[PDB]
């Protein structure tokens, strides 16, 4: 039904129409984890050598 | 080599099928949980729909319609045949019927049953059945759930010998094409207690479930009477045939419900494809005129009927997709 | 990304030259390494296994191993003998008489520096080192024991690249010595600790498709290579070729393996082919994939009907259509879906290279890893712990500083391995 | 005028910008050297189209655009490629070993090792831009480095460039054209990490494009060429508003003020029609209204879901070509009455439209044929929410078991990560249900 905020211009046009109406982590803690999951990394790593320096 | 798998152990509709498509030894049965499926007799709460037609180079079928729960939940229903424009409050075929909340439209309701009291005519409801609005508000209340409050038919057309009170089950499919198939036997559950009009204590000879029966079988075995012979009792009591007093109302009303919501559940153009079968209960009255009481969704048959449903069923909905290596419905046609 | 391979023992050095000679007439090398080829989907990845050298010469990235010189003598002299740099030629003498023991503890330790030298030289010249694939025997010495210690030392200095083995099992069926069922009862102990993935390569299999399948009445090693170098081109063919996939080691180990110690691979074929008897017919793309997942197929002598695929990757080689393949793969899949795990969705992938293998208009290799696999390791305890039982034969390994403790250690963890495999074939 | 930096991460993701940045030039006019003749300020000027390229002293235009994957196999075609001269070096990112299709390999591992110099070099771009809005990220769900590099990045830029707006275009894996097993594990670990750090997503189902191109450009076994052209019309007609002239969606923070009312859900479905065979001889123009009926046929959703049973909470209709608003409205009043289009009950039912007379460009020598009016439909609909179904139920399966999951633990991911994404899904889910039945 009813059409409003008609926009024209040279390339097209834009409007609305309506029907009916209605009824973050810091750097710091980044850092952290990336890291964390680096010494786990280290850590099986270095059971595997150790492992295999048994 | 079709595939399939069963998700609704208690149907005892699909149970037949299952036995029917694997006696054929072209339908090879999987585990509940395995997607790689032809065809899906799926549970009948929370059926998956978003996990269907997503197996590529397999053609999935399920045997519900997504969104036909707005036809056979006694609230929706109501709300389905108010709102839509194809049926309408001048609907001629469905009892006067509110939308009942516990503590929605209540005020509306009343207005209705003064109309009815300052009018001195018949002032029955059902949920219980009551001629005052009190106790039944009242009930509502203490159960916890939305119930429906409906115009009770107080003139019934009423079997003889007897004086009793019946209801018709028609059993309608649906195939994924959206052909609606009726099954040309119907069955009159039959109340075997004389109705009494005075007395609505008594829910015996009111409600006509097969459950609630169970003076059963004295007039026809286990309550349940078939069209030949209620057709005979109508060309000899009545001059009138099934058809022309009944079926063709009974068609009507089947065509009119499916046809409202065609747009909004059919599977055309969809990745996965639907069929459905509808157990629809009608209700005639003394003046030879059909009333819809409810659609049920998950319907059960009658036990000398599931052989040749059941068949049908595969015939019609199953094969048509999935073909292998006269007929027992009324096409209802549109 | 570069792989470098290695070949240790006599039948590690005879399958291997037999590869190298295979893919190289795939890629257009010749014996002299000069390239005389036509497409240029051969060279775009042929970095993965050959290097090049000045006069655009591509030398293959291989290291030879033994305990004795004969068999090493034999690659020199043969075909392709002069495309292998002469560096990389890595012996000892004294062999390691099919003796476990001496390859992985005494006459191997020995020879191991200068192999891992030679390996270090090659990871250097490497942009990216991908690996490592290991072609070799489990029932002889140098392969089945100095190859698994060569394992344990290459993790040890590269424990972050993927190490794969391609191991010959053994079977009375094909068999040079009564140790065979200790030597490979060793070696898988080694195997499920530190590879990553083992396309086992079942002699028994071996012998009874040339046998039954291919009507060669005394098949001999020369028969079983030719299914053995067959079977290799098809399971690298997505390493080597330019495609749709791109694959490298890592990510055929990450989407083969749920479990670190279930990679175990059984490898199949079609379709099958005996030496020189050219077939005239093509193959249709539904008769390939029948075959190739066929018992009568595959090169681990298992019934995968006893069993259920864990994950599958399937290549098919030739001019064909792609729609036809996927609807075929599709169909196996969903006419046998009892066979295929469904807590692993979406297990099968399939590949397509329209260059063939030499001889064949169009064929099919198959990557599976059943749980089926288990029948090749019980067949092998059972042979084990009969000679165990009786501690028969042991004295030649406890002559050599071995303690009966370490076979029953290796027995158990064979044992476990066909448990676990057990395990995800009721879940 | 404000500017915006594109990223494409991954294999989908840079080969998906290569679609785009050939459409985007075919559309301005820009000729594979940079040279547009029409941009007669040589060297600068704040045009709608100065959104995406910088220019040059030298006449060149230059994408404000950065490639980074973890193995130099694909961007390397972008160095080679007939669109080299646009791109300068510093704008292409190559690491050495790739994630091997594992998210904690591209977010942890290796990530960590490259996430700085990106930051860097995104910062070079940031730096000649007067008034950035944000950042158009493109990427897979499933690969290794698009699932896990990707959220790594989004995080970053969430702490670099806190009031900037960030937009997505990432492929939803499908198993027609699947690279991994493990996509599963990754799209639900890339979306839990990301979820929060991401203001609109436009979820391309790689199964829906590869029907499209089935059904409709009759290619009979697709490949990443056929859907990545159908994947950057989609593309171009959602950044067509913010290179060309037009009220509607000018900034980045239009779409999540048009399409997003409720954060969590940020994911618009798209729609698109006339896919029309470049070799179908005899073909009859589809008018608006055939067009726009089309937008409501699931087989033409870039995510394959059915919006009767959901509830939409906003709904862009773009067109392209001969389109009066007229035609539009005409063409809606039908369609209402015809289809099942249930809104919230806190948002009006309504169409915001953008008409933008130029015709869809097509890639000369495409699938595709030109067409005279062509729309692309962006709706938030809850129905889209099928697809997370999907993803969580085969992310369940196998999680069961822990099948797989050693592979993501051994590179320094904790098994728990694992059980709080599949519980942030299982939110997002839950969330879906409320605002829809
Ligand atoms: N539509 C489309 N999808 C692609 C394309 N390339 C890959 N994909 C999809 O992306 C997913 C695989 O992710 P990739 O982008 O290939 O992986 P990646 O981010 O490069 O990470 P890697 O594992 O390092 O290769 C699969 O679901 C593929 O279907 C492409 O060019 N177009
Ligand atoms: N408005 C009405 N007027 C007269 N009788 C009515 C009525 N509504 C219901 N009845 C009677 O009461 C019974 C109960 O109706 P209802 O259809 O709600 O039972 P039900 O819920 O077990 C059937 P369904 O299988 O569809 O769920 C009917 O079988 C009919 O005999
Ligand atoms: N399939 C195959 N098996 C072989 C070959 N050579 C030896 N074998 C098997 O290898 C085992 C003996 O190992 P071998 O390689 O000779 O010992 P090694 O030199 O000490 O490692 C036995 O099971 C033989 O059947 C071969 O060329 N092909
Ligand atoms: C070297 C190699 N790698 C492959 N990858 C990495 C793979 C394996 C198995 C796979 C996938 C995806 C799902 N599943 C089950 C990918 C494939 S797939 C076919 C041949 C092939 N060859
Ligand atoms: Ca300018
Ligand atoms: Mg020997
Ligand atoms: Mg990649």
């Amino acid at each position: 039904m009813e059409v409003i905020e008609l926009n024209k211009c040279t390339s097209g046009q834009s409007f609305e129409v309506i029907l009916k109406p209605p009824s973050d982590p810091s750097l710091e803690e980044i850092q952290k984890k990336l890291e964390a999951a680096e010494e786990r990394r280290k850590y099986q790593e270095a059971e595997l050598l150790k492992h295999l320096a048994e | 080599m079709y595939t399939f798998v069963v998700r609704d152990e208690n149907s005892s509709v699909y149970a037949e099928v299952s036995r029917l498509l694997l006696a054929t030894g072209q339908w090879k049965r999987l585990r509940k949980d395995n997607p790689r499926f032809n065809l899906m007799l799926g549970e009948r709460n929370r059926l998956p729909f978003g996990r269907l037609g997503h197996e590529p180079g397999l053609v999935q079928l399920v045997n519900y319609y997504r969104g036909a729960d707005k036809l056979c939940r006694k609230a929706s229903l109501v709300k389905l045949i108010k709102t839509s424009p194809e049926l309408s409050e001048s609907c001629t075929w469905f009892p006067e019927s509110y939308v009942i909340y516990p503590t929605d439209e209540r005020e509306v309701f009343l207005a209705a049953y003064n109309r009815r009291r300052e009018g001195r005519e018949g002032n029955v409801w059902i949920a219980l059945i009551s001629s005052e609005a009190s106790e039944l508000l009242d009930f509502i209340d203490e159960q916890g759930q939305v119930h429906v409050i409906q115009k009770y038919l107080e003139k019934p057309l009423l079997l003889e010998p007897g004086h009793r009170k019946f209801d018709i089950r028609s059993w309608v499919l649906v195939d994924h094409l959206y052909n609606i198939y009726l099954y040309r036997e119907g069955v009159l559950r039959t109340s075997s207690e004389p109705y009494n009009s005075a007395n609505f204590q008594d829910k015996t000879c009111h409600l006509t479930n097969h459950c609630i029966q169970k003076n059963y079988g004295r007039y026809e075995e286990g309550n349940e009477m078939f069209f030949e012979e209620f057709n005979q009792y109508l060309m000899d009591a009545l001059n009138t045939t099934l058809e022309n007093s009944i079926l063709l109302q009974i068609k009507h009303i089947i065509r009119s419900c499916l046809m409202c919501i065609e747009p909004a559940i059919s599977t055309k153009h969809l990745h996965y494809q639907s069929f459905q079968l509808f157990g629809f209960d009608f209700m005639v009255d003394e003046e030879l005129k059909v009333w819809l009481i409810e659609v049920n969704g998950a319907p059960a048959c009658a036990q000398k009927l599931y052989a040749e449903l059941c068949q049908g069923i595969v015939d019609v909905a199953i094969s048509s997709v999935f073909p292998l290596a006269t007929s027992i419905f009324i096409k209802l046609h549109h | 990304r570069e792989i470098v391979h290695i070949q240790a023992g006599q039948c590690g050095n005879q399958i291997g030259a037999k590869f190298w000679e295979v893919i190289s007439d795939e890629h257009g090398i010749d014996p002299t390494g000069s390239y005389h080829g036509d497409s240029d989907l051969q060279l775009e990845r042929i970095n993965v296994y050959y290097n090049e050298a000045t006069g655009n010469k591509y030398v293959p990235r291989a290291i030879l191993v033994d305990l004795e010189p004969g068999t090493m003598d034999s690659v020199r002299s043969g075909p392709f003998g002069q495309i292998f740099r002469p560096d990389n030629f890595v012996f000892g003498q004294s062999g390691a008489g099919n003796n476990w023991a001496k390859g992985h503890y005494t006459e191997g330790a020995e020879l191991v520096d200068s192999v891992l030298d030679v390996v270090r030289k090659e990871s250097e010249s490497c942009d990216c080192l991908q690996g490592f694939q290991l072609t070799h025997s489990l029932g002889g010495g140098t392969g089945s024991g100095m190859g698994t210690l060569l394992i344990s030392k290459i993790r040890e200095e590269y424990p972050d690249r993927i190490m794969n083995t391609f191991s010959v099992m053994p079977s009375p069926k094909v068999s040079d010595t009564v140790v065979e069922p200790y030597n490979a009862t060793l070696s898988v102990h080694q195997l499920v600790e530190n590879t990553d993935e083992t396309y086992c390569i079942d002699n028994e299999a071996l012998y009874d498709i040339c046998f039954r399948t291919l009507k060669l009445t005394t098949p001999t090693y020369g028969d079983l290579n030719h299914l053995v170098s067959a079977t290799m081109s098809g399971v690298t063919t997505c390493l080597r070729f330019p495609g749709q996939l791109n694959a490298d080691l890592r990510k055929l180990a990450v989407n083969m393996v749920p479990f670190p110690r279930l990679h175990f691979f059984m490898p199949g074929f079609a379709p099958l082919t005996s030496r020189g008897s050219q077939q005239y017919r093509a193959l249709t793309v539904p008769e390939l994939t029948q075959q190739m997942f066929d018992s009568k197929n595959m090169m681990a002598a298992c019934d995968p009907r006893h069993g259920r695929y864990l994950t599958v990757a399937a290549i098919f080689r030739g001019r064909m259509s792609m729609k036809e393949v996927d609807e075929q793969m599709l169909n196996v899949q969903n006419k046998n879906s009892s066979y295929f795990v469904e807590w692993i969705p979406n297990n099968v992938k399939t590949a397509v290279c329209d260059i063939p293998p030499r001889g064949l208009k169009m064929s099919a290799t198959f990557i599976g890893n059943s749980t089926a696999i288990q029948e090749l390791f019980k067949r092998i305890s059972e042979q084990f712990t009969a000679m165990f039982r009786r501690k028969a034969f042991l004295h030649w390994y406890t002559g050599e500083g071995m303690d009966e403790m370490e076979f029953t250690e290796a027995e158990s963890n064979m044992n476990d391995l066909v448990s676990e495999y057990q395990q995800y074939q009721d879940a | 005028m404000r500017e915006c930096i594109s990223i494409h991460v991954g294999q989908a993701g840079v080969q998906i910008g290569n679609a785009c940045w050939e459409l985007y030039c075919l559309e301005h006019g820009i000729q594979p050297d940079g040279q547009m003749p029409s941009d007669k300020t040589i060297g600068g000027g704040d045009d709608s189209f100065n959104t995406f390229f910088s220019e040059t002293g030298a006449g060149k235009h230059v994408p404000r655009a950065v490639f980074v994957d973890l193995e130099p196999t694909v961007i390397d075609e972008v160095r080679t490629g007939t669109y080299r001269q646009l791109f300068h070096p510093e704008q292409l990112i190559t690491g050495k070993e790739d994630a091997a299709n594992n998210y904690a390999r591209g977010h942890y591992t290796i990530g960590k090792e490259i996430i700085d110099l990106v930051l860097d070099r995104i910062r070079k771009l940031a730096d000649q831009c007067t008034g950035l809005q944000g950042f158009l990220v493109f990427h897979s769900f499933g690969g290794g480095t698009g699932s896990g590099f990707t959220s790594l990045l989004m995080e970053r830029l969430s702490v670099d460039y806190g009031k900037k707006s960030k937009l997505e275009f990432s492929i939803y894996p499908a198993p027609q054209v699947s690279t991994a097993v493990v996509e599963p594990y990754n799209s639900i670990l890339t979306t839990h990490t990301t979820l929060e750090h991401s203001d609109c997503a436009f979820m391309v189902d790689n199964e829906a494009i590869y029907d499209i191109c089935r059904r409709n450009l009759d290619i009979e076994r697709p490949t990443y060429t056929n859907l990545n052209r159908l994947i950057s019309q989609i593309v171009s007609s959602i950044t067509a508003s913010l290179r060309f002239d037009g009220a509607l969606n000018v900034d980045l923070t239009e779409f999540q003020t048009n399409l997003v009312p409720y954060p969590r859900i940020h994911f618009p479905l798209a729609t698109y029609a006339p896919v029309i065979s470049a070799e179908k001889a005899y073909h009859e123009q589809l008018s608006v209204a055939e067009i726009t009926n089309a937008c409501f046929e699931p087989a033409n959703q870039m995510v394959k879901c059915d919006p009767r049973h959901g509830k939409y909470m906003a709904c862009c209709l773009l067109y392209r070509g001969d389109v009066v608003p007229k035609d539009v409205n005409a063409a809606i009043a039908t369609i209402k009455t015809k289809r099942s289009i249930q809104f919230v009950d806190w948002c009006p039912t309504g169409f915001k439209v953008g008409i933008n007379y130029q015709p869809p460009t097509v890639v000369p020598g495409g699938d595709l044929a030109k067409v005279q009016r062509a729309v692309c439909m962006l709706s938030n609909t809850t129905a889209i929410a099928e697809a997370w179904a999907r993803l969580d139920h085969k992310f369940d399966l196998m999680y069961a078991k822990r099948a797989f999951v050693h592979w993501y633990v051994g590179e320094g991911m904790e098994e728990g990560e694992f059980s709080e994404a599949r519980e942030d899904m299982a939110a997002l889910e839950k969330d879906y249900e409320e605002v829809g039945v």
